[PDB]
């Protein structure tokens, strides 16, 4: 039948973890999410372009 | 028990992560699908054509969100997905296969069940012996004593039948398993540069710093990944309706020339004569 | 596919138009000879004939032909790499196992 | 008299255009409400098997067991 | 409810079934008796890919001129067909079992799924009204619209292929016939008649003791000229034969057949010789026939139609474009091969020229009453029941469709059919406001038939001339004039 | 490694993958079909039947 | 049973009706000018909005920067008040061998400058007054738009 | 590996012969038919046939005699 055994259930901390090295987290892709978010926004919102007077 | 047979299945995380690959299909909206209208353009013309587009577009659109999860919704199912086989072989090359055979399907079973009365091919067929050969004997060729050998003749005609439709399964399984092999190597490769980078600086804190730059490499990994991905499944699809043309789609070349007519206002019937 | 294909293609026009050169020289009277009255009463013929008919009957004959002569075709491809392989001897059933009294 | 080729609406006709657009945008609603609940779904998970477990979670489908 | 209602009247329906099926069988009998010795064998053939019958109605549809039936009767013995086609659920408890009843009460909850037998009135007429006005008209009208689609994204193709695949001299009948519920302005049948320009040219070869002959107008005038002669057959086989040369002869001069030069299509030439079989210089073989002198040329008495249609064909319409028209003149359509629904049609379609010429018969449309023209143009597919039209709109609505259908051509007959059935729905109540004008009223006269008119260029069309303002209008519509003002 | 493996196959759990998927794809196909042409627009708008009248004299 | 005599009343009724339409559709919606509805347009330039209240903006040859003047270059936003109108001012092709620069009155103008527009003093003010570009000071110009002709239907001749 | 469209001939080249109709004269050919108790001979053979092919189940032949 359905089980819920207790070995599933363990401690948990995240001092215990590891953790990535600087090309682990450049190979992550976060920086390319920063870097491109920004981009594609200021790209939607910049090719709407509002009225205006020259001077 | 006796009549307990116990089959045991695999069951992880699905529900979730597949709804939000169809939810994403109203964002992206099939951008894909003028490149695609333009290639079924370029290699068939006939009323079906919607049909094939349409699957196409399914299919692509697919590879390309679970691309584009693969390389920034990272988690659980959506990384391995484009490092298994399976995906690779039944998730994107099995549509294509059968996607000629559910629009076309009705012309290559009739072509093929043709090709079982296997005959010569003959341009500007006038010749009256061909015909004769044709229905008394019912192939050009002889067929004296081939009865004695009927049980094996059936399913040779039946390959000889389908061995221009074999090929179109070959490249799509050959494709299908390069796309695979060129994610896992590639990830594979560049993971174990990375560790023995950092092994070598873990070793030697005197460059166990952001010597590169915190932004830099990571932009630049970036894209070259999604530079070489982008080029592979342009490639991917690219080469797989160049091969359903080139394989499939020359056997439904049925160009009509328009002929004027003449009898508009008035047609000849069973009681103009009779 | 290879380039060998229209060597083939000039062997199978070489047997077919040498095959109605046969027929036009040998001209009419084959359905007074014998082998037409055979192939009459043949059932190849009947089946050969009916194959290319139209109304879905090359389908029938092709499906036909399956299931009656290319089920024996494919155990025979099957046995071709059987009957060069050592096999053990059969173990008959010694027909006593099975027989029970009714109640 | 009427103008020609106008009738009045019937259930066949379909619903209006405003219930096709209410129809539209409920996807993009639960969008919201099923995107968190995938994060949720896989922060607050646990692995099923270790090296030490003696034991697998199973789930009984029929309850044939 | 309805189910009760029409169970209360199941004992007294059993009756008139039974009745009903005898008047067919008699009628049956009778009609096939005249058909077996009058009409000719029209031979069952393929489709391009050789697996499915085809049909078309210029050799399957067959129409008795000289059948001694009422106009009335033939509508019975239509209506009567259709309810043994609507007898069927009966079938569901003898093959199901017991628990096959609940088919037979969702059969019993509608009326319109029920035959005449359930119905209170008594005229077929009526009756036929009564359920047209209750079921039919509903069912066509949300069928009609996207019909009329299919048939454009038909010629026009699918995927932006209409510089490939439309022509450009029949854009602008094409848009009078198919966007006329833009401009509200009326249609003209010829234009819809333009639309054969897709096809290829419709020929029709005799077949002779020597080579076919293409059949033209001048030679089957002369055949007419010769049977209303009334001469004795030596003399009539004679002047046939005579024609029949002559013909042959323009033709060779002409150089040969139409279907000679046509893809598809095509006559051999003399079969060759193989190999040592060549006598020299003489590569063929010429048939048996080339030794009979031209002299005696006759004709075998068989024809071969071939429409030559490469864009029009029911074959190339598609599983869809069938059971939609299937389900526009409201015939049977589900779980069935489009050669069988292709038969349906022409059944229907020979149906309404048999009814065509007994109207013809028993003196045109004027001598019908206004429920009867009513009726036949809801069977015609051209009238929605909240229209309320004119006599006079009527009656030049069933010539145009009766002209159309003459020239046998399912698909031109569905394009103009389709054409009233684009109705709307308003979203506001004041509008549509009330209208000042009265309503469309025409006559037999407005519809130019006797005529011949030019397809109009792409984008400049031309606006429409009266037959009335032609020469000699008033010689030529003498016989409708007397028949009106009579 | 991993993925080199005979069990990844036929993964049961990537059939369910695409299964739950193509299932969904089939109920959400009449919403993507949803998107509105403007050539109806275009053909109401320019398309003009010749209103010029007949004149013998 | 309609004359010919009754026509031109029914097309007055619905030249009536027709012009009852085209007066309201010749009507149109111009461009959005709500600044809400614009503001990302702000937040996404190449550099930050400067909300410029107090001191003076000068234009003065290239070379080296005074230093404490904010630079101005193409592509900078500028929140103000002019006139009492609240604006943004985004600069755009500045002339070569030149630059213009924000210099608040605690840094010391350079020599050859120009001062295109200044602000006044008003340190305890709370909504500050901004500038006032007088006629001279500053050239603005309102776009034409010159409107073409109404497009007209040919009207057929009738003999 | 196996062959192509491109090596091989069209669905247009097989079954390239469009439709024609053939209808032939009525002399009387279709008359006076013959054997107008053929049909019900035929339905009497059927049923003959399955009759002797016919086999109720006896469940009897399981009672518990022993
Ligand atoms: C947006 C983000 C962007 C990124 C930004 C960057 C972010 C940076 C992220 C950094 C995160 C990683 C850093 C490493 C942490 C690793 C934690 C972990 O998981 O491992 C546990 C790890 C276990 O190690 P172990 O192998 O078991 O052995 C550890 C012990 O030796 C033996 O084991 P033990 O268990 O017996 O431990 C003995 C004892 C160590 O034994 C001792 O030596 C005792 C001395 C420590 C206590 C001193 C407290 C008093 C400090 C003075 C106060 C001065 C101000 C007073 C005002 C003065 C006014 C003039 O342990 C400790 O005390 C642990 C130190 C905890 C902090 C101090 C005590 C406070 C605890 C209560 C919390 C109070 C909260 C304060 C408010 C916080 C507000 C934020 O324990 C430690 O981490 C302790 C190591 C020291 C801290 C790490 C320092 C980094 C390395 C060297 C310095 C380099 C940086 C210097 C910069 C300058
Ligand atoms: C389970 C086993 C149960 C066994 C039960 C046996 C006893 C129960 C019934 C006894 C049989 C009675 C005789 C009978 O039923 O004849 C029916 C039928 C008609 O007999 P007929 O009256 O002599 O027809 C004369 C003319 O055709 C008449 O012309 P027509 O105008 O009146 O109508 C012609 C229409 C037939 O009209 C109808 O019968 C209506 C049927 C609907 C009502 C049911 O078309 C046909 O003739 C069908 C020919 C089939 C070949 C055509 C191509 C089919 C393509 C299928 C789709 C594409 C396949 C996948 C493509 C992908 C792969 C490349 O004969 C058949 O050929 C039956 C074939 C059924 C299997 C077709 C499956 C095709 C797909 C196979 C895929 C590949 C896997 C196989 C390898
Ligand atoms: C359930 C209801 C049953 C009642 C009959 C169904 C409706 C009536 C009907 O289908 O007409 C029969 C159909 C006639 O089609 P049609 O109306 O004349 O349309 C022809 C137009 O020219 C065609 O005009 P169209 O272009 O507008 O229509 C195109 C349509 C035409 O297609 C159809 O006709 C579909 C019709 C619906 C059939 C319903 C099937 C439902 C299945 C659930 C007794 C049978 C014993 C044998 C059983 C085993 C086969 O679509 C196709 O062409 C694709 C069809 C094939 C789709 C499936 C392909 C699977 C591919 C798998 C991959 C294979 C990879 C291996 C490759 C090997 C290397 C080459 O003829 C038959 O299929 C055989 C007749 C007797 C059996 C019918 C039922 C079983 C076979 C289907
Ligand atoms: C093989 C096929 C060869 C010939 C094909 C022609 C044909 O069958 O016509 C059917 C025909 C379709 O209509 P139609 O011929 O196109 O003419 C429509 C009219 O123009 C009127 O058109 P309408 O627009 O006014 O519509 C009338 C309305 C109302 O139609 C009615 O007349 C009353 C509704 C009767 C429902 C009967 C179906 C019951 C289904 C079973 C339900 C469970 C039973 C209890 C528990 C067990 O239609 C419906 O609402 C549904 C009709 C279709 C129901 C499905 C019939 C299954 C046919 C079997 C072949 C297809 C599966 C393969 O069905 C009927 O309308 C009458 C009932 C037919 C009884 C036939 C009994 C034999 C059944 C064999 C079962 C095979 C099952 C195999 C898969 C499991
Ligand atoms: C999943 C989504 C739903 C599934 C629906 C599929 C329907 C299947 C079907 O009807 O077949 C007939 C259909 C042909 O029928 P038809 O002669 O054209 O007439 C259409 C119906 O009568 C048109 O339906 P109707 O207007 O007569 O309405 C009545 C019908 C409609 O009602 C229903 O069928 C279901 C009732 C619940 C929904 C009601 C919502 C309202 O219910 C019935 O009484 C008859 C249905 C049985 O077959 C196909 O078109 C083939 C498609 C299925 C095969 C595709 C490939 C399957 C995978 C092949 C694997 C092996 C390859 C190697
Ligand atoms: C199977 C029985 C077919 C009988 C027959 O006529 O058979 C006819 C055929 C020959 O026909 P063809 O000469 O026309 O090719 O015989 C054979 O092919 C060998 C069948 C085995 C015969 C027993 C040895
Ligand atoms: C028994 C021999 C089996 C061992 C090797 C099989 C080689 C078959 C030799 C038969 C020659 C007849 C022609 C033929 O088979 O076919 C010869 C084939 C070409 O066949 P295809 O054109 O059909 O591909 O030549 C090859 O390329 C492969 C043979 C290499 C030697
Ligand atoms: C134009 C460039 C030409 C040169 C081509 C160079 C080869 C480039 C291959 C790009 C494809 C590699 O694919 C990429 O692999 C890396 C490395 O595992 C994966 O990266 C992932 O695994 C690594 C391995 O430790 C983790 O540290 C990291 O956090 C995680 O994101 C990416 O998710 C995947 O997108």
């Amino acid at each position: 039948p359905s089980t819920s055994p207790a070995d599933k259930d363990v401690p948990m901390s995240i001092l215990h973890t590891h953790g990535l090295s600087y090309v682990n987290w450049c190979m992550s892709l976060a920086p390319g999410l920063l870097v491109f978010e920004g981009f594609f926004r200021a790209r939607y919102y910049r090719s709407r372009v509002p009225p205006s007077r020259t001077v | 028990m006796l009549n307990s047979n116990i089959y045991i299945i695999i069951y992880g995380g699905i529900i979730m992560y597949s709804i939000m690959i169809i939810i994403q299909m109203f964002l992206y909206n099939f951008s894909n699908k003028i490149y695609i209208e333009v290639e079924i353009n370029k290699y068939i013309l006939s009323k079906n054509n919607i049909d094939i587009y349409w699957i196409i577009c399914n299919c692509t659109i697919i590879i390309i969100i679970t691309t584009l999860n693969h390389i920034i919704n990272k988690i659980g199912i959506y990384n391995m997905i484009e490092y298994n086989i399976c995906y690779w072989l039944i998730g994107t090359g099995l549509g294509l296969y059968i996607s000629p055979f559910i629009v076309f399907g009705y012309k290559f079973f009739v072509y093929i069940m043709d090709l079982n009365n296997y005959s010569l091919n003959i341009y500007h067929n006038n010749n009256k012996m061909n015909d004769i050969q044709q229905i008394y004997n019912g192939t050009n060729y002889n067929d004296t004593m081939i009865f004695f050998i009927k049980d094996i003749n059936n399913i040779f005609t039946i390959y000889r039948s389908i061995n221009f439709f074999m090929n179109w399964l070959y490249q799509m399984i050959y494709y299908g398993v390069r796309m695979w092999l060129v994610f896992v190597l590639h990830s594979f490769s560049l993971g174990s540069f990375g560790e023995l980078i950092t092994v070598i600086t873990d070793n030697n804190l005197i460059f166990n710093v952001f010597y590169i730059g915190l932004l830099g490499l990571g932009f630049i990994l970036y894209l070259i990944v999604i530079f070489y991905l982008g080029i592979q499944i342009y490639v991917y699809i690219s080469f797989s309706l160049s091969f359903l043309h080139s394989t499939i789609l020359l056997f439904l070349v049925n160009y009509i020339p328009h002929y004027n007519n003449k009898s508009i206002f008035n047609t000849f019937t069973n009681k103009s004569i009779y | 596919s290879s380039p060998l294909v229209p060597v083939w293609n000039d062997l199978r026009a070489l047997q077919v138009f040498t095959s109605q050169e046969y027929m036009q020289k040998r001209g009419p009277g084959f359905t007074n000879t014998l082998e037409y009255k055979l192939s009459c009463l043949n059932p190849v013929k009947w089946y050969d004939m009916m194959k290319v008919m139209p109304g879905g009957k090359a389908f029938v004959g092709t499906a036909l032909g399956l299931a009656l002569f290319g089920g024996w075709g494919v155990e025979f491809v099957k046995n071709i790499s059987v009957m060069t392989k050592e096999k053990p001897p059969i173990d008959w059933n010694n027909e006593k196992l099975g027989h029970l009294t009714r109640s | 008299v009427p103008v020609a080729n106008f009738r009045p609406k019937k259930p066949w006709d379909g619903p209006w255009g405003i219930q096709i657009s209410q129809k539209k945008d409920r996807p993009f609603i639960a969008m919201w409400i099923l995107f968190p609940l995938l994060l949720v779904d896989h922060l607050t998970r646990e692995y099923y098997a270790y090296w030490h477990s003696s034991k697998v979670p199973v789930t009984d489908v029929f309850g044939d067991f | 409810t309805a189910v009760v209602k029409n169970l209360a009247k199941l004992p007294a329906a059993t009756s008139q079934i039974l009745t009903n099926v005898s008047k067919l069988q008699t009628f049956h009998g009778l009609l096939e008796e005249r058909r077996d010795k009058y009409a000719p064998l029209a031979y069952h053939t393929y489709d391009n890919l050789k697996q499915k019958t085809t049909w078309h109605p210029i050799a399957h549809a067959w129409v008795d001129e000289g059948l001694p039936v009422s106009k009335k009767e033939y509508n019975e013995y239509c209506w009567l067909k259709k309810d043994m086609q609507r007898l069927l659920p009966l079938a569901s408890p003898f093959v199901f079992g017991i628990y096959g009843i609940l088919p037979l009460a969702v059969w019993l909850s509608n009326d319109g799924y029920l035959p005449s037998a359930f119905s209170s009135k008594k005229d077929i007429v009526s009756k036929k009204l009564e359920w047209y006005s209750s079921y039919g008209d509903d069912l066509r009208q949300q069928v009609g619209p996207m019909l009329q689609h299919r048939l454009k994204r038909h010629l026009r193709g699918t995927l932006n292929n209409e510089h490939r695949l439309m022509l450009d001299e029949v854009t602008e009948s094409y848009k009078e016939i198919f966007y006329s519920h833009y401009t509200g302005q009326l249609r003209d049948v010829r234009k819809c008649a333009h639309l054969r320009l897709y096809d290829g040219t419709s020929t029709v070869l005799l077949l002779t003791n020597k080579e076919p002959v293409e059949l033209t107008s001048e030679l089957l005038q002369k055949w007419n000229a010769i049977k209303a002669a009334k001469l004795s057959p030596e003399e009539e086989k004679k002047a046939r034969n005579e024609a029949l040369i002559e013909a042959y002869k323009e033709q060779e001069l002409h150089g040969g057949p139409h279907v000679k030069h046509m893809q598809g299509y095509g006559i051999p030439a003399d079969t060759p010789l193989l190999g040592e079989n060549a006598k020299g210089d003489q590569y063929t073989q010429p048939p048996e026939s080339a030794s009979i002198p031209l002299e005696q040329l006759e004709w075998t008495g068989d024809t071969v139609f071939i429409p030559a249609e490469y864009r029009t064909e029911m074959e190339d319409w598609g599983r869809e474009l069938t059971k939609l028209a299937n389900q526009f003149l409201l015939l049977p359509w589900r779980f069935v091969s489009n050669a069988w629904n292709q038969r349906r049609l022409v059944s229907w379609f020979e149906e309404i020229l048999q009814e065509d010429a007994l109207i013809a018969k028993e003196g045109g449309v004027q001598a019908l009453s206004d429920d009867e023209l009513k009726v036949a143009l809801l069977d015609r597919a051209v009238i929605r029941c909240d229209e309320e039209l004119t006599r006079g709109d009527m009656e030049a609505r069933y010539k145009e469709i009766s002209w159309l259908m003459s020239l046998r051509n399912p698909f031109i007959v569905l394009a103009w059919q389709t054409g009233y059935y684009r109705s709307t729905y308003s979203p506001e109540d004041d509008l549509p406001e009330a209208s000042i004008l009265p309503k469309l009223n025409r006559t037999v006269l407005d519809v130019d038939v006797h005529n011949e008119l030019a397809p109009d260029h792409p984008e400049k069309p031309l606006p429409r001339v009266h037959p009335a303002l032609y020469p000699n209008s008033h010689l030529a519509l003498a016989k409708e004039v007397a028949v009106l003002a009579k | 490694l991993i993925p080199v493996s005979l069990v990844d196959l036929i993964n049961i759990n990537i059939i369910f993958y695409i299964l739950l998927l193509y299932t969904l794809l089939l109920f959400f196909i009449p919403l993507f079909l949803a998107s509105i042409n403007y050539t109806y627009h275009y053909i109401y708008k320019y398309y003009n039947y010749n209103y010029n009248f007949i004149n013998n004299n | 049973d309609v004359p010919i005599e009754k026509i031109p009343e029914h097309a007055n009724v619905l030249l009536k009706k027709i012009d009852a339409c085209l007066e309201i559709l010749s009507k149109d919606i111009g461009e959005v000018t709500d600044a809400e509805a614009h503001e990302m347009y702000f937040e996404t330039s190449k550099f930050q909005i400067l909300h410029i209240y107090t001191g003076c903006v000068a234009s003065f040859p290239e070379g080296d920067v005074p230093p404490g003047a904010v630079e101005c270059l193409p592509g900078q936003v500028i929140r103000t008040k002019v006139n009492g109108e609240d604006v943004m001012l985004e600069i755009d092709e500045v002339d070569p061998g030149y630059q213009v620069c924000w210099f608040k009155p605690d840094v010391p103008l350079p020599e050859n400058a120009e001062i295109l527009w200044s602000y006044p003093y008003e340190p305890t003010a709370a909504l500050p007054t901004g500038t006032t570009w007088e006629e001279g000071q500053a050239n603005v110009l309102i776009p034409a738009e010159p409107t073409p002709e109404a497009a007209v239907w040919p009207p057929t001749p009738v003999t | 590996m196996g062959g192509k469209a491109s090596e091989a001939v069209t669905i247009a080249f097989r079954f390239p012969h469009r439709t024609t109709f053939l209808v032939k004269q009525n002399v009387g050919q279709k008359l006076n038919k013959g054997h107008q108790t053929f049909w019900q001979l035929v339905a009497g053979g059927w049923l003959f046939f399955l009759l002797i092919n016919r086999t109720s189940f006896k469940p009897k032949l399981a009672a518990p005699k022993v």
